């Protein structure tokens, strides 16, 4: 930064050499790689000059502009926080609105030049990372300095034609008066420097020496100085504006040209175009010199709007001071009142893809109309097909992914750090999502190469599209569009009911996952109360029963996709605000159309006035708990009832947790606020029983292999492990962990006698126990996440009041852990199962909700090690370490027990050590602690177990 | 945000560390170092049996604290000040 001028000039010269001729491939490669590596380690503050030079001719978008576009997609991706975040990038400053408008001009130039240039594979492959990078760099809330810019076109700045254009004489008197006044005001600027203007040439006058009042001062040189301002006012009247005076009026003047007053926005835009007029009038003569030499471009010959702050100010400040001087002197000029909402980058940009969305509807109108014809190749809009799906679809993908927090931000519910959007910007992104849904409606087969791109971008469009402002005080056009989209999706599911007994492939891979993501997005707001009403609520009403009918059907065609259906119905269950699963208290539920509407209104809406009649297939939550309790008691199997586990359990485990907050046990803010009835009998007992039921079904089907649904059953029960009754520990968690411990111990016994076996027998038995250990790790990864959630829920209680069941669990999970540590086959089968079913993310999800580092067994050991650590006494902690050094001597556990029986005679003294004193004090003052643990049998057992846990854990982390 | 328990995974020992707090305007806190382990709440849950001695546990006197007194006071200009420097120009002649 100390010598930034010469690095600016050096960057300019390197760019000149990179685009210069008479260079071989390697010769130009060296220069372009120098440019790239140079800009890689240069602060983005002084690169705006090179960016001006770059935006001048990169929109040509030719082979010479290939590598500069790569430079742009590196630079703009690198400095994200500098351009986008309102706070400047770390250790650096913040971007100027100047550089931000170069960002905007560059993005628009590449976009329109891509829309003109015919599809080239090489060009479009690299042009699209640049568009994504510029869209990410430019913040959405940014507004251009003038929305209604001149937008003209080595470009030659055309001088204003007002030199020869006639000027009305009703306003030509003040053109002369104002030009003479600016000469006089130049003299006034001279005298403000204590330089009194002299009639003759004087050297003591530092500024313009020779100056006289207009009466005697020569008219020819008056016109020499005054002609630029005379031409500026003549331009300001000639460019479709009216500088005709507001009031009847028309060598040292005190008032100078000032820019204090604000005036209208379109009039500010006209002032900006007047600055453009200054630029082109001065730039014609400078371009005459530039074309005479044929080298580069003068720094200010580049457009005024692309110039930096000072050089753009040399025209902008002049235009503002001239126009506001007119307005102050009573000379208002009027040229259209565009709102700042439309002036925002984001609104105009998504409206631009709205217009190309109707253009994309045009090319699908030429594609769908001819797809009936066999082997058709007529593509009048081939450029549209190869532009939209190629560039614009991942463009909106990346932009929406990196700015979804601002789309989803709300004036009340402020989520985006930068800010929130306007109501119009919120509603037409929803309409864009609906129009893309129509764009993909029945078109899964068409544009098949870009079909995964369409579905993924529509998932990205299916998030941060609803800020609960289109439903609440939104345009009825967009509200009807989304309501008809919901109705069409429900009729579409009604078509899948007939099919299961092109929309089929448009649903199984596109509409169903996007519906899942949409309902999850609704649930993550948890403001579905206002969203799912009227047409939305009726459409989900029938969707719910229709997919329950699909669950009732038992053909392999519905089997193959039933898990996806289950995810979607769970999402809508967490998005449905009617308490669909409580038909008896639907009048208690306020969100129901039965409560909101009259009986006649329900009849004309086609509703049977009762949720019971509305869903004869789906019974009440009490009936479903009776069913699931009976099934768990009878020992349900996955082959026996696949539909229940993958369909109805999502209903129950998505309804009960979310509707506990609506239940009576949840604390209401006040009695008048909670005066509406809770309309549910779930309380917390229903959650507790549901968790017990799934634990019973998992332990009952644990024997049977396959049953891959265990993973998604675990993550579906993720919200239900929280808030469980403490008796569930000894009731279910202890027995199933005991069963798994004894089974795993049998498997390790098989492994040990397998090591004792012969070599080939060892190999074959090793394969079979690899299979057995993989299913063992499957069962562990199905149960132990629930253990992790439960143990983080109730660790504090078990530590404040020691729990014998918790200590028994400690010995249980701990000997499971030592089995894992001794069996190397176990560890690699854990990794194998994790990489087979992508459980590496699931383990981190379980750890965050409440490899060796992400190993689930060592994770649940380190969660609940304090249980056994309370089990052991501080005086016995010394014995713990001693048994640890002994276990590092690789001694057998029977031996560790006998030598510990020897070692009871040197337990560390607690009174002597200051630390052991207070540790013993707290341990003994623990309310549940007794002195019965001083018995030598208990001491040796507990110290052996705990020290084994520590030893194996330290061997796991660092052998 | 990444998911690890430790807020700062690597800190140099340096010249030591001290329990510190910065209260804003109209703010009330209770800086319990742990003179009384029974008075130290939640310590059995976190800190006990993980190997954390309560800070200032045996220290019989309450720990003397130091507060940032916001009373302006004149202190000599440091020679290492990154914005101002003081030059001790000598007397010489025709100059004090």
């Amino acid at each position: 930064e100390h010598r930034a001028i010469m690095v600016d000039s050096m960057l300019h010269t390197v760019y000149r050499l990179s685009r210069g001729r008479s260079l071989t491939k390697a010769q130009r490669d060296v220069i372009e790689d120098c440019l790239m590596a140079l800009c890689r380690y240069i602060r983005p503050s002084m690169l705006q000059h090179l960016l001006r030079r770059l935006v001048f001719d990169v929109p040509i978008l030719n082979e010479f502009a290939k590598m500069p576009l790569k430079l742009l997609t590196n630079h703009y991706e690198r400095c994200w926080k500098y351009y986008c975040l309102p706070t400047g990038w770390a250790n650096f400053g913040v971007t100027s609105e100047e550089e931000l408008h170069l960002t905007r001009k560059l993005f628009w130039g590449i976009f329109d030049s891509l829309a003109h240039k015919k599809y080239d594979q090489e060009l479009y492959r690299m042009a699209m990372p640049c568009l994504c990078a510029i869209a990410g760099a430019l913040p959405p809330d940014y507004v251009d300095a003038s929305y209604s810019s001149k937008a003209e076109k080595n470009f030659d700045p055309r001088p204003v034609e007002t030199l020869n254009v006639i000027i009305p004489e009703k306003l030509d008197s003040f053109i002369n008066k104002f030009a003479e006044y600016t000469h006089e005001k130049w003299a006034f600027d001279k005298i403000q420097n204590n330089w009194s203007y002299g009639e003759n040439v004087d050297e003591e006058l530092k500024t313009h020496p020779m100056l006289r009042p207009y009466k005697t001062f020569s008219e020819k040189d008056k016109e020499i100085y005054r002609w630029p301002i005379k031409e500026s006012l003549k331009a300001m009247i000639a460019w479709e504006w009216t500088i005709e005076k507001a009031r009847e009026g028309e060598y040292n003047p005190q008032p100078p040209d000032l820019s204090g007053v604000t005036l209208s926005r379109e009039l500010q835009a006209m002032a900006e175009q007047l600055a453009e007029n200054y630029h082109n009038t001065w730039g014609r003569k400078k371009k005459q010199e530039l074309e005479a030499k044929g080298g580069g471009t003068h720094p200010l010959l580049v457009p005024y709007d692309t110039l930096t702050a000072k050089e753009k100010a040399r025209d902008r400040e002049k235009a503002q001071e001239l126009l506001k001087f007119l307005q102050m002197n009573g000379y208002a000029v009027t040229r259209l009142d565009t709102s700042s909402i439309e002036k925002r980058f984001a609104f105009g940009f998504l409206q631009q893809l709205l217009r190309w969305m109707d253009i994309s509807q045009e090319f699908i109108a030429h594609l769908e109309a001819v797809v009936s014809s066999g082997r058709v190749e007529k593509s009048p809009h081939e450029q549209e097909i190869k532009f939209f799906a190629k560039i614009l679809l991942p463009l909106i993908n990346q932009y929406f992914t990196n700015h979804c927090l601002y789309f989803l931000s709300t004036p009340a519910k402020v989520l985006g750090s930068g800010g929130h959007a306007s109501n119009k910007e919120k509603e037409m992104i929803t309409s864009l999502f609906c129009k893309l849904a129509a764009l993909v409606r029945h078109r899964v087969s068409l544009f098949g190469t870009d079909a995964p791109a369409v579905v993924n971008c529509l998932h990205i469009l299916a998030r941060s599209l609803d800020a609960r402002t289109v439903m609440k005080s939104g345009p009825e056009i967009v509200k009807a569009g989304l309501r008809s989209f919901f109705e069409s999706a429900s009729e579409d599911i009604e078509k899948m009911v007939e099919n299961l007994r092109q929309n089929l492939t448009y649903t199984t891979v596109a509409l169903l996952p996007v519906l899942t993501t949409l309902f999850q997005h609704i649930a993550q707001h948890q403001f579905g109360d206002d969203v799912i009403l009227d047409d939305v609520q009726v459409s989900c009403y029938r969707t719910l029963c229709s997919i329950y009918s699909l669950g009732t059907t038992k053909n392999t065609y519905v089997e193959k996709l039933r898990p996806a259906l289950g995810e979607c119905l769970a999402r809508l269950a967490a998005a449905m605000p009617v308490a669909f699963l409580e038909p008896q208290l639907n009048e208690y539920n306020a969100c129901s159309v039965y409560t909101t509407k009259s009986p006649r209104e329900r009849a004309i809406l086609g509703l049977p006035n009762s949720v019971e009649e509305m869903c004869p297939d789906i019974p009440v939550l009490d009936r479903l708990m009776a069913d699931i309790g009976g099934l768990a008691e009878s020992g349900a199997r996955y082959t026996e009832m696949p539909h229940v586990i993958e369909i109805t359990l999502p209903m129950l485990c998505s309804y009960l947790p979310r509707w506990w907050e609506r239940g009576p046990e949840a604390p209401p803010p006040a009695l008048p606020a909670g005066a509406p009835p809770p309309c549910t009998a779930v309380t917390s007992d229903h959650l507790n029983s549901l968790l017990g039921n799934i634990l019973r079904i998992i332990v009952n089907n644990l024997g049977i292999d396959e049953a891959t649904w265990m993973k998604r059953l675990a993550v579906f029960a993720q919200p239900i492990v929280s808030r469980a009754r403490p008796e569930l520990l000894h009731s279910h968690f202890i027995p199933t962990i005991g069963r798994l411990r004894k089974r795993a111990g049998k498997v390790v016994a098989e492994e040990e006698q397998l090591r004792l076996e012969a070599k080939a027998e060892a190999e074959e038995g090793e394969l079979l126990v690899r299979d057995e250990f993989s299913v063992l790790c499957r069962d562990l990864y199905a149960l132990y996440p629930l253990l992790i959630r439960y143990v983080d829920n109730n660790r504090a209680h078990w530590l404040t009041e020691p729990n014998a069941n918790a200590e028994e669990l400690f010995r249980m999970v701990g000997e499971i852990f030592i089995y894992w540590s001794k069996s190397h086959n176990f560890k690699r089968e854990e990794q194998n199962f994790v990489v087979q079913n992508e459980i590496n993310n699931m383990s981190f999800l379980t750890a965050d909700s409440k490899s060796v580092q992400t190993s689930l067994i060592v994770a649940t050991l380190k969660k609940m090690l304090p249980i056994g650590l309370n089990m052991c006494a501080p005086t016995d902690q010394d014995l713990i370490m001693l048994a640890k050094t002994r276990y590092a001597l690789k001694d057998t556990d029977e031996e560790v027990r006998e030598f510990l029986q020897n070692n009871l005679h040197l337990q560390g003294k607690v009174e002597g050590s200051p630390s052991l004193r207070w540790q013993m004090a707290l341990y003994r003052g623990l309310p549940g602690r007794e002195e019965d643990a001083d018995d030598p049998e208990k001491i040796v057992r507990r110290v052996q177990e705990v020290s084994a846990v520590l030893y194996h854990l330290e061997q796991t982390e660092h052998p | 945000d990444s998911g690890s328990e430790t807020a700062f995974r690597e800190i140099e020992i340096g010249d030591g560390f001290l329990p510190v707090c910065s209260l804003g305007p109209g703010q009330v806190g209770h800086l319990n170092l742990g003179q009384d382990v029974s008075s130290l709440r939640f310590f059995a849950i976190c800190g006990l049996q993980e190997g954390f001695e309560p800070f200032a546990i045996n220290m019989q006197r309450p720990v003397t604290t130091w507060f940032s007194k916001s009373l302006p006071q004149f202190e000599p200009v440091p020679p290492e000040h990154p914005h101002y420097e003081v030059a001790r120009m000598d007397g010489t002649v025709d100059t004090p």
